[PDB]
């Protein structure tokens, strides 16, 4: 059980719906300003238009 | 965290497991050397 636990410890122990898209939009923003997170959230969560 | 404590305890537990396995191996070695001594004694008796 100890050796099995050692391999289990190697395995990670204890939402991100649009985190990657919002992060990539934030990195390439070409804007020196506040850029509030609400704007990024509304832009990256359209899903319709 | 309890599992990390279990790992800390298990280091000593595996050390104890190695010590007990070493004791069993030395018991096996004692049995084997005594068997070799009995084989030497039976070889001497067979030579006689």
């Amino acid at each position: 059980l100890q050796d099995l636990k050692k391999e289990i410890l190697d395995s990670p122990r204890s939402i991100t719906s649009n985190t990657v898209a919002k992060s990539e939009l934030q990195k390439s923003i070409k804007f020196s300003g506040s850029i509030p997170e609400i704007y990024l959230d509304v832009v990256t969560k359209e899903t319709i238009s | 965290k309890l599992l990390r404590e279990l790992n800390q305890t298990s280091d000593l537990n595996e050390r104890k497991m190695l010590l007990q396995a070493k004791s069993l191996w030395i018991d096996v070695a004692h049995n084997t050397d005594a068997c070799k001594n009995l084989e030497n004694e039976i070889s001497g008796i067979q030579q006689k």
